[PDB]
RNA sequence: CUUGAGUCUCGUAGAGGGGGGUAGAAUUCCAGGUGUAGCGGUGAAAUGCGUAGAGAUCUGGAGGAAUACCGGUGGCGAAGGCGGCCCCCUGGACGAAGACUGACGCUCAGGUGCGAAAGCGUGGGGAGCAAACAGGAUUAGAUACCCUGGUAGUCCACGCCGUAAACGAUGUCGACUUGGAGGUUGUGCCCUUGAGGCGUGGCUUCCGGAGCUAACGCGUUAAGUCGACCGCCUGGGGAGUAC
């Protein structure tokens, strides 16, 4: 649902260059933008459950990517979890 | 911002205020950053079933391109107005402007 | 394959033999090539050949005496879930010596006869027969 | 390719009472069937047909 | 490292979901006339309506339920399950090339969440129906069956329940192994006519080979050949019962 322009902005603003779509920082930033917006969605309706499932996939996959960063490179991970505001 | 297709019937009883209503709504949309890509009228055709105790209706379809939001107040007015009993608003899935 | 690529290669061999296929292929590893060496030097296959640089592919060539495949069984023994290691005095005879066990010794991957000769055991890869 | 507004190719897909003809006797490819039926339903509720 | 997994770019199909209004068919009474000997039903009456105007007609209303055709050998969804039209929000899937990451994976006890129907609780709603209950006759006696009304419920909001033959009675994931007949949805080449002719994917229905199976059968969507992890079984009854 998240617009193409927003994905381009995020890929730029967390990517190591332009069109590095697939690095963990890029992946996590897209997932966190989507989490925030959907949490906007489900605030108003709490009784959508088939869509909320896709949101649990987003959250779970984002935890898995963040755990991969922490294991691989701690420095980029710690820069990210606040440079994007995470592990609150 | 993607295509719509407004269709609304103005009854012969309601045919009194056709231009006023059409132009007021077109002005509202244009001020709402919405530009008409096409417009046509299908006259006053015949109604298969006597809807609302009547057999005639002047079918005007206006089909503008509009943002997400500016359409809600239009249907709000349609519900609050007796000019048209049913104005149904449409989508595109694509880019079409020509009429037929 | 996903977790045991060596049972993948044996499954391919026995499935292609029961399918009367002339050659099977699979993504190569260096231990796949080692076991393939053992087999083709024991006369269980004709040949193999690894092509590709970033994606090598191991090209086993199956072997039929007439219309019957040379391998009757080929079973994975040590798997992820049971690793099997034998001391050289307890290396297994497979079908009373008529079939091999390929073991992984610390001097490489050899047959069972070769290992009990050179006096060193190791991890039992499979039973061929 | 085909939509609701052209009432021409709808009367052939309908009866007098307004029942959509099954594709079992027309030949429709089962994608044009869904779109076609949506067209008749829109038109009925837009009141070209009962 | 790039083959698994993912991110990206672009399109396709869909009863996937939550909302928001939306319209008719049918539905009963009233609002009136039109009409007077009927309405009603079973094993049979009868019970209940009606001559106080009863049904039906058209007329408007009221209000709720549900969306006949399409409709399917269809589809989507993890499963439960999802079907009028239209908008808003939303989920997932798939296909084509390309880019990016760089094993980021699979499975999962515990845990967490969803979960038909009935039911419960709290407020409403109640057009039809319908356990209970209320008339008649039963039948060997009738608290048979039945028909006549009929309340909970059914519907909505929130909370609880957490169960089904919740079933493909078939855990999840990956790989490999002959065919034939279809359906649905993409897409490439060439007919640059719409299909087309030839590919090529995804889903899906049915035959059947080897194999497997006790047999029935399954059979590339395996119940074949394997690998990873989980759940489970251990004679029938007692009993999914007691504590």
């Amino acid at each position: 649902s998240l617009s193409t322009e927003a994905t381009a902005k995020i890929v730029s603003e967390f990517g190591r260059d332009a069109n590095d779509t697939g690095s963990t920082e890029v992946q996590v930033a897209l997932l966190t933008a989507q989490i925030n917006h959907l949490q906007g969605h489900f605030a108003e309706h709490k009784k959508d459950h088939h869509s909320r499932r896709g949101l649990l996939r987003m959250v779970s996959q984002r935890r898995k990517l963040l755990d991969y960063l922490k294991r691989k490179d701690v420095a980029r991970y710690t820069r990210l979890i606040e440079r994007l505001g995470l592990r609150r | 911002m993607r295509h719509y297709e407004i269709v609304f019937m103005v009854h012969p009883d309601q045919s009194e205020q056709v231009p006023g209503m059409i132009e007021r709504y077109t002005a509202a949309i244009t001020g709402a950053e919405g530009k008409i890509h096409r417009l046509e009228d299908w006259g006053r055709r015949q109604l298969a079933y006597p809807i609302n105790k009547l057999h005639k209706a002047h079918y005007v379809l206006m089909n503008v391109e509009a943002p997400q939001e500016v359409i809600d107040e239009l249907e709000t007015t349609f519900r609050f107005n007796d000019a048209v009993i049913r104005s149904m608003v449409m989508r595109t899935k694509h880019a079409v402007t020509e009429a037929s | 394959s996903m977790q045991d690529p060596i049972a993948d290669m044996l499954t391919r061999i026995r499935n292609g033999q029961a399918a009367n296929k002339a050659a099977v292929t699979m993504p190569s590893s260096k231990l796949k090539v080692a076991i393939a060496n053992v087999l083709k030097e024991e006369g269980f296959i004709e040949d193999f050949k690894v092509e590709g640089d970033t994606k090598p592919e191991l090209e086993l060539t199956l072997k039929y005496f007439q219309g019957k495949a040379v391998v009757e069984s080929i079973q994975r023994v040590s798997r992820p879930g049971l690793r099997i290691y034998k001391r050289k005095d307890e290396l297994p005879k497979v079908m009373a010596g008529l079939g091999i066990a390929v073991v992984s010794t610390s001097k490489g991957v050899m047959t069972d006869r070769a290992a009990r000769q050179a006096g060193l055991g190791g991890e039992i890869i499979c039973y061929v027969a | 390719e085909i939509d609701y507004k052209d009432i021409a190719t709808l009367k052939n897909y309908i009866t007098e009472s307004g029942k959509i003809v099954p594709s079992r006797i027309t030949g429709t490819r089962a994608k044009y069937q869904r779109q076609l039926a949506r067209a008749i339903k829109r038109a009925r509720y837009l009141s070209l047909l009962p």
